């Protein structure tokens, strides 16, 4: 495989034009979503950014704006002479400047129903529209990291029916790919970097890079974690493994039909970081969920 | 070298006698003080399209010959400055929120 | 204004469920959520440096962040708390405009010295959850109450109380 990283040497030029690439996004405006923002890359100096939203099913014409990392304005939106669609263009003047595109119906606050808009955003491309070779280029927006999560339950330790909670022991696995965690195996001389007996929050604090820290949503008291480990590979693949005994509060226990009642034990693991940073993508069936036990069982 | 400490409660304006970064706060820094101009540019900015970038160069340009808008540590470069003939910090309308553009 | 004005903080409390009631030691364990929101511009910052619109503090109480920032903050306490409160999702968000918000999901056992079980099982009780600001009135005051979500909440199935 090829490798990526930041280095130093003890300039020139590339062709005559920087790489230009554009992508599209279908943005849905609903009652619960009347505003949206999307972040972008570094945009090395001299690069130009073009944005254009159009309405598909109607003509609401949502306003557009372009700001920096902190929200300071950089570019406004002017409607074109032909009907529908908007055009926005901005050329940067400083290196390593992040841009956030804003779409908002601030004046159009009237509510009728969900609407869909097609937004075309490109870098270094002066193209009026999508034209061709749209997916050949790289994505211009900052994409949330993808993490695969797997949960298995070894046994149900107990159920407390008066305080409405249940204690369960199991195993949790997380796996993502953040190349910023990567390293050159030449220095350490090994193919894996290991963190032990520390949660994801602690290793994030002692590395100072974002990591998909989680939490059991209905946890009561201190979770008992063991075999807690984090493995990192030079290719950026990171995995977290934990064996947990946790008492989860269950506010949906309905013992009205006891002893014929059937209950739902819900184990919720919430990512502590926002959706724009990490998202649970898929579920890993590394081992059977319920598991096999010898002897009978209360539940 | 000459260094003067600067702090304003609201950034309304303080002149300097002629005979840069920020220590703290959210301030974004940049002979008569325009008082009502704050109000007119405040009301004009709201409910405006394809103008919020423009009002700066449109109206705030008449403090010219001293346009050295910092806007953050991105510049990080001193200016020697020039005097043609022998002879207001902050208050730069910007935005901070990300979920709603409120100047 | 010429006088130094006490800072205004809006507080909201919601109760997810009543975990339990201990009628002999006269206490009750309740789980819920607490939200605080004030505006202290001294907490402000320029988003140019950090490159973000929010500053986040996690897994730390208001006292701890006040200690590591060395500026006054509206630290609070559950007045009748017994033992260690179990806090999760504890977060503090600060905006450049000085707006600061604190969020916590708490399981707390509160001592209730006003349990009158003389009419049991026909007695009606008052579960009082008191949150006291740890700072004097001249610094911070609870101004208004935020109804960010329903106070009692909805539960599936019956309930002892």
């Amino acid at each position: 495989t090829y490798t990526t990283g930041s280095f130093q040497l003890i300039l020139a030029s590339l062709e005559i034009k920087p790489e230009a690439h554009v992508q599209e996004l279908e943005i849905r405006l609903d009652k619960d979503t009347r505003y949206l923002t999307q972040h972008t890359r570094n945009l090395q100096p001299g690069d130009t950014f073009h944005a254009l939203v159009e309405p598909i099913g109607e003509a609401p014409l949502p306003r557009l704006r372009l700001t920096d990392s902190g929200g300071k304005p950089l570019a406004f939106g002017l409607i074109d002479q032909p009907g529908e669609s908007v055009e926005l263009n901005y050329t940067c003047d400083q290196d390593i400047c992040e841009l956030v595109v804003h779409v908002d119906g601030t004046d159009g606050q009237k509510d009728s129903g969900e609407a869909v808009y097609r937004l075309l955003v490109g870098i270094n491309a002066p193209n009026l529209r999508e034209s061709g070779q749209t997916p050949v280029g790289s994505s211009v927006f900052l994409e949330s990291d993808l993490v695969t999560v797997g949960l298995a339950v070894d046994q149900i330790v107990g159920v407390d029916q008066r305080s409405e909670n249940f204690s369960v022991v199991g195993t949790l696995k997380l796996s993502w790919h953040d190349p910023k965690l990567g390293f050159s195996p030449d220095q350490c001389g090994c193919t894996v970097k290991s963190f032990e007996d520390a949660s994801i929050r602690a290793v994030a604090g002692e590395i100072n890079l974002p990591l998909p820290s989680f939490s059991f949503y209905n946890q009561q008291g201190n979770r008992w974690s063991q075999n807690q480990v984090i493995f990192v590979t030079p290719d950026g693949r990171a995995s977290y493994f934990e064996r947990f005994t946790v008492t989860l509060q269950a506010p949906d226990f309905d013992f009205l039909a006891y002893p014929f009642d059937r209950q739902k034990f819900s184990i919720k693991v919430d990512l502590a970081v926002p959706t724009n940073m990490f998202i649970f993508n898929e579920i890993e069936r590394f081992q059977q969920v319920v598991g096999d036990q010898l002897g009978e069982e209360e539940w | 070298v000459q260094h003067f400490t600067g702090y304003i409660e609201d950034g309304r304006g303080i002149f300097y006698s002629l005979p840069m970064q920020n220590t703290g706060g959210n301030l974004d820094p940049l002979e008569i003080d325009p008082a009502v101009s704050l109000g007119q540019v405040l009301e004009k900015a709201l409910a405006s399209e394809n103008d919020l970038i423009s009002e700066l160069t449109a109206v705030a340009d008449r403090i010219f010959l001293g346009w050295d808008d910092d806007g953050g540590k991105g510049y990080s470069a001193s200016l020697e400055f020039t005097i043609p003939r022998d002879g207001f910090a902050g208050s730069t309308i910007t935005n901070q929120r990300l979920d709603k553009f409120q100047p």
